């Protein structure tokens, strides 16, 4: 859960860098 | 030249405007520089994991870049001493500030600079005189343990054009100049090294000598080399860090780094009044064993990220004292303490863990530090053999062996010295776990046991049998009950009780089993292993016959005698001279053969 | 002294459980105070966990509930959290902040003191070595504390953990044959702990000398996080600046290891076993570790966390965490409690690690150390015969078996049970101790060395 | 030998200056010419002076002896006979034995092993410690004992297994641990 | 006593037998070692010859203006290719400067030909290669954090390590024992 | 011991002849390979040199104007 | 070949951990080959993990520890790693990265071999049924290994892993009814172990026909992503175009697994199990499947990888997954170790997939298959009759079951144990099967055709 929740965490930080 | 800090999220600060700056150099962070090491370098922005705390850093503090890494001050002054995770004296600072705290950001030298030390060059070099990284080109009379050899620093190299005459120098005066490619070297007796680069050695020899612990257990079960890397897992309470503080007293290592890194300071505290009123004897004349073991404290409260600085620091000391020739030992106090530190500065930067939260470069870490350890043949031109004996205690939570921690360290340790809680709750100290732990060494070691003790092999053998068999026979007894044991078995209980507590526990704090030499370790052990021999015989000889001997006879005519085996451990080797001890052993020996012999 | 005027802030940019995040912050200091003025008038506190260029992560203390975006005001005190310390704080109870709440006035200090306080020294730390003379047997006898150690009581929900605190702060005194200032800090205790505290010392002449600070359980979590430091660092102004003897008394730190979860929860950081944060034990030891005496000042800080073991596993990350740091611990045994022994201190899993220099010859007496260890050996044995006895039934055992369990029994009877208003002195538990090593021969005595055993045994 | 190549040359210029100042040193007189022919491939660099770079720039050409493990042995031979002469310097040893006991130390495999290594670390134990011992009765006892041990060692050689030495070795030892009380 | 003394003898005897075949087979074994690296180092030393010698030929041909003119043209305009930037920086030896020179004003009409990119190319007046280079040039982009060494010091050791199978095949002969060349 | 002796004679003489015999052994390969260098010296160094010297310029081929 | 000049760029946009993430690079090429000058002159490599316009994700195989942006030269190859080979790479010590550690000069390379390998066409792969006589009757008497085959040895920390290697690497051989060239490839060894190969290769005289590659525990941990590739196109090199054939030992799949896991979360990767990347399958096959013959070539390359099971534990997923794509495996156990058996094989966990169409009639034996059955049968009978006395005790034991138990220990005394330099032939492995199947009466070997009992069971 710990890992997954890292993994989203992330996924949104680059989606907002990417916008 | 000057950075900013940018963010703070605990021990790991940002900092903007570093274009330049190297991974793992050292900066000072904040108005009261506070040391720190970069650990990610992002476009012109810099992740500090800063080895003090950084309560009060405000965004825009100057991040000052010192264009080096994290190195440790080599030289005259580290015995006896107890510094910090980053090498400060703690005592030097106690004195500078009359406090009982240690200042944040504090910058006192780490090796006194007025101290003169009694320098006596090498009386073959001269001017002209081609030297390289690693030769002694001097001595320095540190205290009547230490001959602290003055040593060029690896990677320094070219003909020496002043060599120091002898008498009192201090630690910033020039001592050795010399010239290479034209470009001209001074040295004084210090040296800076990074912590993090391995001291180069000539070659790196087989472990092939005991490191004699004061403990039986260890001693003879699980044999230890100097060189050699060690482990000690265990709960809390177990005793993981006595057996290090009794090896860091009793011990032939003829350095010892204590390294503290991450446990109560009350411990090193502990250390520092324990010490020097222990002393050893050398060329008969009584000296302490502080003037050779140099502390590098870094307790629970202090800094985290401090606890990896400590561990480095640590073995680059150990690594200085073993290009000496000295066989230094350093008691890594918990590595488990590291390992959380380092999870702490992954979470701070959002790394992806590995096993339980752990970073996945901790078993390359762990790896890298215990490589460190083995018998060396020092650089330099004068031929020595060093030697760093890495004994690492770990802190399992949870007393689950198969922590991270734990599994990374047994996968590099040659000698796994496991503590068992339930042991240790008993009161059976040392804890050692018998039957799991084990010691890579003993092939290695037969060689000199052969010479040296040649009856110890067998016994050592004979003991290990007795104990598995005592195990099986428990399993077996635990569910059945000793009604249907065969009476060989009721021996092998008996003799196996006897041999766990009269001879592997041993009361580390009384004045006869603090220091168990070996020469003790293998008379017990005989004589235990020739009472098993002798009460197998009659039984398995008059088996035949009518008068059946049994475990209960021989326990009702030999009470004297198995008390005698019981108390053999209370010889004291001091009060009791070497002499005595093995007489009386003889003595009990004569008196287990007379009985038996009485009784067939 | 700050004299520049602090700013206020509206410019919240966003809030998540108990995270205020505060945006356009000027120069921004880690760990900072903030003062939040809600929108309703109700000022709360939080401390700034993170900066980030103009970014001020701000951890509420009170909650984030009721906090508004655009109306919320945050000034910046300018300085990390700093408790206003005076020796009249002895006598005085305050909440989990601080704050009294007992009718007196505010704290006229006699100095701002820092309130996670500094790492001392460790070689200007001095090794506890004066024994204290608790009363109890199962602790003098074979746990014996030493003034200046950390040594937990280890407990469960609903067992005397509470009695057995109570009765080492009223029959606390050094082994000399001076009062010790009480420092009570209370994490998330029902009001019937805080009232069993309170009256205890208060039935004791003693409520000149303590110090309350209470959190109980409808109080806030946050603040449950700043609780022990407060009372460590009044303990440390009254021991290291006022010389004082401070007895510290952390009432679940469960409790406080619950809501330091809590905020590493809300915050996502690593989690160590169990959801605890990775650096649960540098926290607990931030904490246990302003304990001892110093070099050069005659005053010390004794502390004894009492802390519930969840479900009673001693190896759940609180209990075990706080073993690895403590300098001990004293368990309380629901199997003896369910019995009706107390204090059901079940001294096997017990350990006082400064035991083996507070006792001896000079400090208490010579065969301390050995009737300690005989006991604890005989006590381990019993229970084995015990378990054996579980399976192979009565008939089976052996004379010594019999011995053993005989032990066992008187020894649960004569030197555990204690009478909750009883004081041993050291001597009575060590001849008890001997009363009941006598059960057994000489023979069967062999941790005691038989210089130890001719001269006490016979008696 | 994982040294890098830089560190590995400077090691072995510093091996070849060592051995030229061990030779320079155990006989400055060039009497030991069976030894100094023996070493004639590495003390060449030292009699003909070349600069360390010169020295360095025909290691790593392959010019100059550069196999770390040989210079290592043959230093370590010289080392030890040094040694020696230097624990016996009062005393000075024959030529011939001395070529004796140098040819011994080079059949040996490995001297650190060497029971000449063990007889030598004992001798300079008891020179060592009356390097700076005061004139107690200890001390003097021991001195003498020493000057008659250095006496024996040269007249014979630590290769041999000389009982009167191995005595002399004992009670010598014995009495240097023995307290000063 | 006959039996037990001379079965420790041969015990003794024995293991020292033992020990010397040990000693025998490891001495052989270095020995064999160290002869494979002795003659894979002058190997190694015979095709460093080789490199040194073609260094020595391209430093002789610098020297021959006609020839290295056209080959400075080639290395330039292969360097502008190379970067595809819109300003771009040509370090040179201070003693080739003219043809350096000449090189970017050939080379900038048939870069803006082939690459339909205008582009402006400075020679750098200040910052000259070492004089001691055998020659070529070394083209930076605009801030000079991108760079392509077309110097023959990197262009021959680029050549040369691709080509070292066919120097090892020429110089010493192909190998017998590879049966397939897939 | 004498038989000892005899075999440690035996293994020095033996030792000795092929370490005699190894060195002549790499002599003899360094001096062939050094025949067999020279024979195509030239040629390789000049196949060698016309690769330098052809420079041919050329674009990357993922480039689209 | 690559004749246009390569791009060096000083741009590098970021250092975490492995990774060098480069910007404004022209036209990335994915797997490409970088060579970093660092400020002071060292010089190292790295391979573009991945590419995003004008970004290039490198991962430097000597870590990234002094690294700074603004100077660190990163030129790029402008191809993918191609590692010299050669014949003369036999006898020849290298590290992980492939340089020589031997003092001898740097490979001549007869070829440049992508590391990658060439991927071989199924329908022109060999099945290989020549059995390989290791000496070792716990592998050749039950798990035997085909020349070709890959089968690893499952083990833990502290067991004689690297002991059963040596011994199947100097005792190798064909079953008598061409000896093979070892390449070695050590990541993550200790000194003493990398120190213990060397030394057992030069004594047993067949270091003329060994290299190895050596990866250091204080080696760089990403070096060894490549130490095994090359070994193996090394290996590759020997066995299909030199036509020998190889015998490849990979000593620590574990520390590759790990330094796998470490470049995965250093990329911030989704993770499998235990953090190790998702494609770690394939990453391992792609390691594995390089073994065996092809048509038309005479070489053949057997592996042997070599795994410390974490905790020993073979559900690891880096058992798991080497489970899945080598033919068998080799299981070292803890218990047999600890009762000081060697070679510590548990044959019940072990197997080996190509034994089948290896032994029998022809190539070693009629009775091979069918003895080994049975020892197998016999075995787990004997461990599940074990287990049960455990529990209910011996006297409650029939005589099958006692005989069960004989077979048991004189298997385990004398068909699993070994001396570690004895080599038993496949038919004296055999003779000691049936030795101990002659325990048991004929009407008790189930597994046995009546045809071979009649023929080798009255002997
Ligand atoms: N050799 C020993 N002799 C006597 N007591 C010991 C010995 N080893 C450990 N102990 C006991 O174990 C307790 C725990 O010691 P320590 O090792 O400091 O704990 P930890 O396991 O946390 O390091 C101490 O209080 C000490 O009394």
């Amino acid at each position: 859960f710990y890992r997954l929740k890292k993994i989203q965490e992330k996924k949104k930080i680059i989606k907002e860098k990417s916008e | 030249t000057f950075g900013y800090v940018h963010g703070v999220s605990g021990p790991v600060v940002t900092a903007c405007d570093m274009a330049g700056a190297a991974m793992y150099e050292l900066v000072r962070v904040g108005h009261s520089e506070l040391v720190g090491e970069i650990i990610r370098l992002e476009g012109d922005m810099a992740t500090i994991q800063v080895y003090e705390e950084t309560s009060g850093v405000s965004v825009g503090d100057p991040v000052l870049r010192t264009g080096k890494p994290l190195s440790v001050e080599l030289g005259p002054g580290i015995m006896g001493a107890i510094f910090d995770g980053i090498q400060r004296p703690l005592s030097d600072i106690s004195s500078q500030t009359q406090s009982i705290y240690i200042p944040r950001g504090v910058n006192v030298s780490a090796l006194s600079r007025d101290i003169k030390w009694e320098f006596i060059p090498s009386k073959n070099l001269r001017v002209g005189s081609h030297i390289t990284g690693g030769d002694i080109y001097g001595i320095v009379n540190e205290n009547s343990l230490i001959k602290h050899k003055i040593m060029l620093p690896p990677r320094s190299r070219g003909s020496v054009t002043y060599i120091a005459p002898p008498g009192n120098y201090d630690a910033s005066d020039v001592v050795l100049e010399l010239e290479f490619e034209g470009v001209k070297e001074k040295l004084s007796m210090v040296q800076v090294w990074p912590v993090r680069q391995v001291r180069p050695v000539t070659e790196k020899l087989p472990a092939n000598h005991p490191l004699l612990t004061g403990q039986r257990v260890l001693d003879a079960l699980f044999p230890c080399v100097q060189g050699g890397t060690t482990a000690i897992p265990g709960a809390f309470g177990c005793g993981k860090t006595v057996i290090s503080q009794s090896l860091s007293k009793y011990s032939n290592s003829d350095v010892i780094i204590y390294v503290g890194c991450g446990e109560r300071g009350n411990e090193m505290s502990e250390v520092l009044r324990d010490f020097p009123e222990l002393t050893m004897e050398v060329d008969g004349k009584v000296e302490s064993i502080m003037k050779r073991t140099a502390l590098v404290a870094n307790t629970s409260n202090m800094p985290v990220a401090a606890r990896e600085a400590s561990i480095y620091t640590g073995i680059t000391l150990s690594e200085y004292f073993r290009d000496m020739g000295y066989h230094v030992s350093m008691m890594a106090d918990s590595t488990s303490r590291w390992a959380e530190a380092l999870r702490e500065i992954s979470g701070r930067l959002a790394e992806m863990p590995a096993d339980s939260g752990y970073p996945a470069y901790l078993g390359a870490r762990l790896a890298s530090f215990y490589e460190r350890a083995g018998r060396v043949k020092c650089l330099g031109n004068p031929e020595r053999e060093g030697s760093v004996s890495i004994v690492g205690a770990v802190s399992p939570p949870g007393g689950d062996f198969s922590d991270p921690v734990t599994s990374a360290t047994l996968g590099i340790v040659q000698v796994f010295w496991g503590l068992d809680k339930k042991l240790a709750q008993r009161k059976h100290f040392p804890s050692v776990n018998w039957l799991i732990s084990y010691s890579k060494y003993m092939r290695a070691l037969d060689e000199y046991y052969d010479k040296h003790f040649t009856e110890f092999v067998p016994l050592r053998t004979k003991a290990k049998e007795i104990l598995q068999e005592e195990e099986d026979l428990a399993e077996i007894v635990q569910l059945v009950g000793k009604a249907s044991l065969a009476e060989t078995d009721k021996i092998t209980l008996e003799v196996a009780k006897l041999i766990k507590d009269d001879f592997l526990q041993q009361n580390g704090y009384t004045p006869y089993d603090r220091f168990c030499p070996f020469y003790k370790t293998v008379g017990m052990l005989s004589n235990m292993i020739s009472f098993y021999d002798m009460a197998r015989r009659a039984v398995e000889t008059t088996a035949q016959s009518d008068n059946k001997i049994t475990w209960s006879i021989i326990r009702e005519h030999m009470g004297e005698i198995l008390y005698k085996l019981s108390s053999m451990k209370f010889k004291d080797p001091v009060k009791d001279g070497e002499a005595k001890i093995k007489a009386d052993y003889a003595q009990l020996l004569e008196d287990m053969q007379n009985a038996f012999r009485s009784l067939e | 002294y700050l004299s520049q005027p602090r700013l206020t802030y509206k410019t919240v940019s966003g809030v998540n459980g108990p995270l205020v995040i505060l945006d356009h912050v000027k120069f921004p200091r880690y760990a900072e105070i903030v003062h939040l003025t809600l929108p309703d008038g109700t000022k709360r506190s939080g401390q700034v966990l993170e900066v980030s260029g103009s970014k001020a992560v701000v951890q509420v203390f009170e909650g984030t509930s009721g906090i508004d975006a655009k109306k919320t005001s945050c000034e910046f005190t300018g300085d990390i959290l700093r408790t206003p310390v005076s020796e009249d704080m002895l006598g005085r109870v305050f909440n989990g902040s601080g704050k009294p709440i007992d009718r007196g006035p505010v704290v006229l200090a006699e100095d701002f003191l820092d309130i996670m306080g500094q790492p001392i020294n460790p070689q200007c730390r001095i090794y506890p070595e004066e024994m204290i003379q608790t009363g109890i047997s199962a602790i003098d006898g074979m746990n014996s504390i030493a003034r200046g150690q950390k040594i937990p009581i280890f407990s469960a929900a609903g067992l005397p953990h509470n009695e057995i605190a109570a009765q080492i702060c009223r029959q606390a005194g050094l082994v000399k044959k001076e009062n010790f200032a009480i420092v009570f800090a209370a994490m998330g205790v029902n009001m019937e702990t805080a009232r069993f505290f309170k009256s205890d010392f208060e039935e004791n002449g003693s409520m000149d000398n303590v110090c309350l600070f209470l959190n109980l359980a409808n109080d806030p979590t946050i603040e449950r996080i700043i609780t022990p430091r407060l009372a460590l660092t009044t303990a440390e102004f009254l021991a290291y600046q006022c010389e004082k003897h401070v007895l510290v008394i952390l009432t679940d730190m469960s409790s406080y290891a619950e809501a330091l979860r809590e905020v590493s929860a809300a915050r996502e950081e690593v989690p160590g076993r169990r959801g605890f944060p990775g650096y649960m034990y540098t926290d607990l030891a931030t904490i246990y570790e302003r304990a001892g005496r110093v070099e050069g000042r005659n005053g010390s800080i004794t502390q004894i966390p009492i802390l519930t073991m969840p479900n009673d596993d001693i190896t759940h990350p609180i209990p075990d965490l706080t073993g690895y740091i403590t300098e001990g611990q004293i368990y309380v045994d629901r199997q003896l409690h369910n019995r009706q022994i107390y204090p059901p201190i079940n001294v096997l899993p017990s350990l006082s690690r400064l035991m083996k220099s507070a006792i001896g010859e000079g400090m208490t007496r010579k065969d301390h150390a050995d009737v300690s260890n005989q006991l604890y050996a005989c006590y381990a044995i019993g229970k084995d015969v015990q378990a054996m006895k579980a399976v192979v039934g009565e008939e089976a055992l052996t004379s010594d078996d019999l011995l053993y369990l005989e032990f066992l029994q008187k020894f649960e009877k004569n030197f555990i049970t204690q009478g909750p208003y009883e004081n041993r002195t050291v001597y009575e538990t060590l001849d008890i101790g001997w009363q009941l090593l006598r059960i057994f021969p000489k023979e069967m005595l062999k941790r005691i060395p038989q210089s130890t055993l001719s001269e006490f045994y016979p008696r | 030998g994982g040294l890098t190549s830089e560190q590995y040359h400077s090691q072995v210029v510093g091996k070849i200056g060592y051995i030229a100042r061990c030779m320079q040193t155990i006989d400055p007189e060039n009497n030991l010419k069976k030894i100094r022919e023996d070493y004639q491939d590495v003390l060449i660099w030292a009699e003909k002076n070349y600069r360390f770079e010169e020295i360095l720039e025909a290691s790593k050409s392959g010019k100059c002896p550069n196999d770390l493990d040989a210079l290592s042995r043959r230093s370590l031979i010289l080392q030890e006979l040094l040694r020696l002469v230097s624990s016996i310097s009062p005393f000075k040893m024959k030529l011939d034995l001395i070529e004796s006991q140098y040819e011994k130390m080079k059949q040996h495999v490995n001297l650190w092993k060497s029971d000449y290594h063990v007889k030598l670390n004992q001798l300079n134990q008891l020179t060592d410690y009356l390097k700076n011992a005061a004139p107690t009765p200890k001390n003097n006892f021991l001195r003498a004992m020493t000057s008659v041990l250095q006496m024996q060692i040269a007249q014979y050689g630590i290769t041999e297994d000389n009982e009167g030495i191995n005595q002399l070795f004992k009670l010598g030892l014995h009495l240097l641990a023995m307290a000063n009380e | 006593l006959v039996q037990t003394q001379r079965l420790k003898i041969m015990e003794y005897y024995e293991k020292k037998e033992k020990q010397i075949e040990q000693q025998k087979k490891i001495q052989m074994s270095n020995l064999m070692n160290q002869a494979r690296l002795k003659v894979l180092r002058a190997r190694d030393d015979l095709i460093t010859d080789l490199l040194n010698e073609a260094k020595q030929r391209l430093s002789k041909v610098v020297k021959d203006t006609t020839r290295y003119q056209v080959l400075l043209d080639g290395l330039v305009l292969q360097g502008l290719y190379q970067l595809l930037e819109p300003r771009m920086i040509v370090r040179c030896r201070k003693q080739d400067f003219p043809l350096v020179k000449a090189a970017v004003q050939k080379a900038i009409p048939m870069y803006k030909i082939a690459t339909k990119k205008d582009v402006d190319v400075q020679i750098d007046l200040e910052a000259y290669l070492p004089e001691d280079i055998a020659g070529g040039v070394e083209i930076y982009n605009g801030d000079r954090k991108i760079k392509v060494s077309n110097t023959l010091e990197s262009r021959l050791d680029l050549i040369a390590q691709q080509m070292m199978p066919e120097v090892r095949g020429a110089l010493f002969g192909a190998n017998a024992n590879r049966k397939f060349l897939d | 011991e004498q038989e000892f002796q005899s075999k440690q004679q035996a293994a020095m003489g033996s030792q000795g002849n092929l370490s005699a015999e190894v060195e002549q052994a790499t002599r003899r390969q360094v001096q062939g390979m050094q025949s067999s260098q020279q024979r195509n010296r030239e040629r390789v160094l000049t196949q060698l040199l016309g690769m330098v010297c052809d420079v041919r310029p050329q674009v990357h081929p993922n480039y689209r104007i």
